């Protein structure tokens, strides 16, 4: 018989909540409410780091002299070459 | 070097299940030897085993752009080193964890300790 | 012809350093591990951020020390820090070295809120290991 | 060895509890699990290692003996074949202290709502009997 | 300070998708349901459709991190294997290396 | 009154011993929340200011009368059960979810 379901209903009624059964396809609501969504997972929104204020600080450091950017040094060399041969 | 013993109730760990994960064998052996030495100095027994690795290989294309003929083999390893303890005060366990973490090998030799408290009843 | 980290031979007169004179597959045989972090486990999070921070700090220390590096760096992790073991090349004066080290330490501490204290190893001549 | 002999203090000795965890189970068989992993880098928080159960024996606490014919089947994956590990697991909340508080409150509410039986507590069925109760 | 504009596109998409999620999940649960007629179902459908564009995780394309390169990218590491392969070759990755077997 | 505090701090420092060792620097780092904890307890905070489990599983106060044999009450009970079965969501999040769902079911 349905003694397992009866005991489950009793355990639920011990505090006041659901008791009667429902449809089979209705379990999607419980499956969704019992777990978190995918958009809130760290493997989605936490994809691209900012690097905005960090890049600005790095540029200020480059302009300070104590720290230099080799790639930006090559870029400045190429810019000088273009200004001498451009333009 | 002061005991600083008070009179408040403390927690007692019931069967402290410990497990250390690590890729290579040399670092794992060094870590397990250090842990066994520390336990013997504290006064606790241990037990080890010989488990296999964890083949979680992930293959991808060889060249960064075109070409897909040959792929590349990349995977990480891990050997479980069980060193579960038994019976130890909360303060002693905290000091043990502090001493173990003050020099834990970064990356390699990952610890996986599982505590089991009791919490007094009403 | 694949040419990852292994250097192609041309003449027996290539003053290559120790770390640079090692194939990229000897990580479990001859070559060790430079940087280390739990991100490369099976399986723990905190991997992308750690790799980005390591790749950034490497270039940062290489730029702050232009030519004063005998070889690549060897990052580490002990607490809320990131020890950097480097084989500095005796180029500038010790006063300038100390000043730059202190400035970089203070800047990193006030920027990332993480005291990335580094370590030096002054060596005049580069550690040549092979003549590829 | 020197550091261990030095730090021998800064702790609290434990009484002769007798190893093997036999007396611990004979007295307080409660055993709530809890683990904590390790991470390297600026961040230290690791909420992933928050697995916690609610293993508290019913017959050992001794406050609702009437639940012998109720909790033996009302709870999920229990009623072992050989051994006996009564655990009213309810990991619907993360923390541990609040978990124990909720366990105490649940035991109280169970006492209350069980000492006044519901309906099909004694009059079970005719083909499902974990413990013999009329009719048959 | 991103390289290509696809990076900013994906960043904005992720931000506007993570902005709201409670109502999204509620309406998604209300959708697939035999209980209550299709009246409230269609009402909730129209409500969720009234939301503005962009704000949707469907538009999120999991690319790399350098310059948006969806080519064998690992979501666990986010960034593509451009520099990750270099590290795996050198040995700057604690474990992740060539499968020596 | 800034100069007064400055002079007081200067006098307190002159009447005390400096660092004189790196252990003082480590203690200062630990005080400033720089390094991790000794040990990594993995419990810094997260107490939620005591939730008292008065809104997770117990549906006593959260009732609102409605025909039990109806489908709306059954759906609400199932939704509340599913929410209680989610140990990941926060307390305020679940409270807001329940409140919004109840208001939407009452109005619409």
């Amino acid at each position: 018989s349905e003694y397992a379901f009866r005991m489950s209903r009793l355990s639920a009624r011990l505090f006041g909540e659901v008791t009667r059964p429902t449809n089979s396809k209705s379990m999607k609501v419980v499956k969704l409410f019992s777990e978190l969504p995918l958009a809130k997972k760290k493997e989605t929104y936490d994809w691209y780091p900012n690097h905005h204020t960090y890049a600005e600080l790095m540029q200020t450091l480059r302009f300070l002299g104590l720290y230099r950017d080799e790639h930006q040094d090559f870029m400045d060399e190429q810019k000088r070459l273009k200004k001498l041969r451009g333009k | 070097p002061v005991v600083t013993i008070s009179d408040e109730p403390d927690i007692l760990y019931k069967r402290l299940s410990v497990l250390v994960k690590g890729h290579d064998k040399a670092v794992l052996d060094s870590y397990e030897y250090f842990a066994v030495l520390a336990a013997k100095e504290l006064g606790i027994s241990i037990k080890v085993h010989e488990p296999p690795r964890k083949i979680e290989r992930f293959t991808l294309l060889q060249s960064v752009h075109i070409y897909k003929k040959h792929r590349v083999q990349y995977e990480m390893r891990t050997l479980y080193r069980c060193l579960e303890l038994e019976h130890l005060t909360g303060s002693t366990a905290d000091v043990y964890l502090e001493y173990i973490q003050r020099n834990l090998p970064e990356g390699v030799a990952m610890e996986v300790t599982k505590t089991q408290l009791e919490q007094l009843p009403e | 012809k694949n040419r990852a980290a292994r250097v192609r031979v041309s003449k027996g007169d290539k003053p290559v350093t120790y770390e640079e004179a090692h194939a990229p597959h000897y990580i479990a045989h001859r070559k060790g591990w430079l940087s280390l972090h739990t991100g490369n486990l099976d399986g723990e999070d905190h991997a992308a951020e750690r790799t980005v921070e390591d790749v950034f700090l490497r270039k940062f220390m290489w730029g702050t020390f232009p030519g004063c590096l005998a070889d690549q760096l060897v990052l580490k992790r002990r607490g809320n820090q990131l020890e950097i073991c480097a084989v500095v090349l005796r180029q500038l004066s010790p006063h300038k070295y100390y000043f730059l080290v202190g400035y970089s330490e203070t800047l990193l501490s006030y920027f990332y809120k993480c005291p990335v204290r580094l370590h030096l190893q002054t060596v005049p001549s580069k550690v040549v290991y092979k003549y590829l | 060895k020197k550091h261990c002999e030095a730090l021998k203090d800064f702790c609290t000795e434990w009484p002769a509890a007798l190893d093997s965890d036999e007396k611990c189970e004979k007295h307080f068989p409660i055993e709530i699990d809890s683990t904590d992993y390790v991470s390297s880098g600026p961040s230290v928080r690791n909420p992933r290692a928050r697995v916690v159960v609610l293993r508290v024996k019913l017959s050992s606490l001794n406050l609702d003996d009437h639940a012998k014919k109720k909790l033996i089947k009302l709870v999920g994956e229990r009623y072992c074949k050989t051994t006996d590990v009564l655990t009213i697991k309810t990991d619907r909340c993360p923390l541990r202290r609040q978990n124990y508080d909720y366990a105490v409150y649940l035991l109280t509410v169970l006492y209350h709502e069980s000492w006044n039986t519901e309906e099909w507590e004694k009059s079970k069925t005719e083909a499902d009997m974990e413990e013999y109760i009329w009719e048959n | 300070h991103y390289v290509d504009w696809r990076m900013w596109r994906d960043v904005k998409r992720r931000k506007m998708a993570y902005e709201y999620a409670d109502e999204r999940l509620r309406i998604n649960s209300l959708r697939k349901n035999t209980i209550l007629p299709k009246i409230l179902q269609d009402v909730a459908d129209e409500e969720i459709a009234a939301l503005p564009r962009d704000s949707c995780p469907v538009r999120i394309r999991n690319r790399c991190v350098m310059t948006s390169r969806p080519r064998g990218v690992k979501r666990r590491w986010r960034l593509s294997r451009i520099v990750f392969r270099h590290l795996a070759d050198h040995g700057q990755l604690s474990g992740i290396q060539r499968a020596t077997w | 009154s800034l100069w007064d505090v400055e002079f007081a701090k200067q006098l307190a420092t002159v009447n005390e011993q400096p660092l004189q060792n790196g252990f003082e620097e480590l203690i200062q780092w630990t005080k400033e929340g720089k390094l991790w904890e000794f040990p990594i307890n993995n419990e810094a905070g997260f107490d939620d200011d005591g939730s008292e489990f008065h809104e997770h599983i117990f549906l006593e106060k959260h009732l609102e009368s409605f025909p039990k044999q109806g489908p709306i009450r059954h759906f609400m009970e199932l939704v509340t059960c599913g929410l209680s079965k989610n140990p990941y969501l926060s307390v305020k999040q679940k409270v807001e979810h329940i409140e919004w769902f109840r208001n939407y079911f009452n109005e619409k």
